[PDB]
């Protein structure tokens, strides 16, 4: 078992 | 039009027109869309008067200019943005959230998104001054379809920017007062703020197992299965994301998912003709079948198998070796009859073809699988038959070829195998 298009960090 | 020197001398002067007009102008001049001196007018010291207008409440139009401003100054690189807090920005912003004035509200709402989006600390920073209990009491009117135009698309943002980040992850304290609204938000019917919040819980099941039972507790998981199910993407990809990291956890929140229903998009997932929503879900099934027998069986029973055998057989890379750790967990932890029925499927053909591959990642996972699947033979006295399974299918010649591999596991992997079955 194991870990591994995201909203803007900024706008405007 | 102004130049800095002009702007400076308007917002120096005590004349609240001129000060409006120079700030205004820093606005238009900072919103131009090509080369935006926003470092000019850092140096030029104007970031504390900005602050400063914002709460001149008998001047609602320089109070929105100097938002304006101020939030396009902390859209761009961390050290303005520095700037801006520095300036006491953040305590204004968060007064300002109560302006009786709505688009005021807005853009501080916005400007401590922007603040909070760009890093753990400034987050910490905004959470410390007490903003989300006002940005919260903007949606706390049960209907949230009575908030005005784009108000809760904004505060959903702002609110995933909050929930973001990590290397300190958000205050559990923090989390656990706003979780409850996600919940309310991933049950809206706009795409955008569907999209914010799973995202925003995304990123709140990126950690521990302890912030994954936070949120599976405030009980997400059927709703992040239906809209797996969404036919807009920009919903799938971050609900596929926090299901796959809910499944990285304990036993009991992979089986929360299953119980959810999730098993049964997967089918859709793992042929989505998107790459990245298949490598997603072959990863969240590696880490399904690497669970318990039952959840293995589970996922026999909801027909994944061929699907897996599929992407390993005709996918990337990418999701071919998602798919090779996938089926090396399923035979590590399965039972007999389980590997069995995996055989059954066709996994012999793919698990050889991809041993030409330059990973040796992928070399050693997929030799390690061969090894679980002989051992089931053994235990079932047929290896003699899948030895001669993997010659039809060209193996020997790969696993013998892997003899001359310069790392010494695929190596000597590859020669117990050759010495205990092909020899």
């Amino acid at each position: 078992k194991r870990s591994a298009q995201a909203t803007p960090p900024k706008k405007k | 039009n102004w130049s800095v020197e002009d702007i400076v001398k308007g917002i120096n002067s005590n004349n609240l027109e001129s000060q409006l007009q120079a700030t205004q102008a820093a606005r238009k001049l900072l919103s131009r869309e090509k080369q935006p001196p926003i470092d000019n007018i850092i140096r030029a010291g104007l970031i504390p008067k900005f602050v400063s207008f914002l709460g001149k409440t008998d001047c609602s139009p320089i109070q929105f200019e100097s938002a304006w401003a101020l939030t396009n100054i902390a859209s761009g690189t961390s050290e303005q943005t520095k700037a801006v807090v520095d300036g006491g920005a953040i305590p204004a912003f968060i007064s300002l959230l109560a302006s009786p004035h709505a688009h005021i509200s807005e853009q501080a709402v916005w400007a401590l998104g922007n603040i909070a989006g760009d890093g753990s600390a400034f987050r910490d920073l905004v959470i410390k001054h007490g903003a989300i209990d006002p940005l919260l009491a903007l949606l706390a009117v049960p209907d949230l379809s009575t908030l005005a135009c784009g108000y809760l698309r904004n505060l959903t943002w702002t609110l995933s920017n909050l929930c973001r980040n990590k290397n300190p992850a958000p205050p559990l304290d923090a989390v656990e007062q706003i979780l409850p609204t996600l919940v309310r938000l991933l049950h809206h019917n706009d795409p955008e703020v569907l999209a914010d919040s799973c995202w925003a819980i995304s990123y709140l099941t990126d950690g521990p197992n302890e912030r994954i039972e936070m949120v599976v507790k405030k009980g997400v998981v059927p709703q992040l299965v239906k809209l797996l199910g969404a036919t807009e993407l920009p919903i799938v990809t971050p609900a596929l994301r926090a299901i796959g990291n809910i499944v990285t956890g304990t036993d009991e929140q992979t089986q929360k998912v299953i119980d959810a229903g999730a098993l049964a998009v997967f089918p859709s997932l793992l042929t989505n003709p998107k790459t990245n929503i298949q490598k997603e879900a072959t990863w969240t099934m590696s880490n399904i079948t690497a669970g318990r027998q039952d959840q293995i069986q589970q996922v026999v029973n909801h027909g994944l198998v061929p699907f897996l055998v599929g992407v390993l057989s005709k996918a990337d890379f990418k999701t071919q070796k998602e798919a090779a750790w996938a089926i090396t967990n399923y035979t590590s932890g399965g039972t007999v009859e389980q590997i069995v029925y995996l055989v059954h499927c066709g996994i012999i053909e793919p698990l050889m073809n991809l041993l030409s591959a330059k990973d040796t990642k992928i070399i050693q996972v997929i030799l390690d699988a061969i090894s679980n699947i002989f051992q089931a033979a053994e235990k079932l006295g047929e290896t003699e038959k899948l030895s001669i399974m993997i010659e039809e299918c060209g193996g020997l010649d790969k696993i013998e070829a892997l003899q001359r591999h310069e790392n010494e596991s695929v190596y000597k992997a590859s020669l117990n195998l050759i010495e205990k079955y092909f020899s």
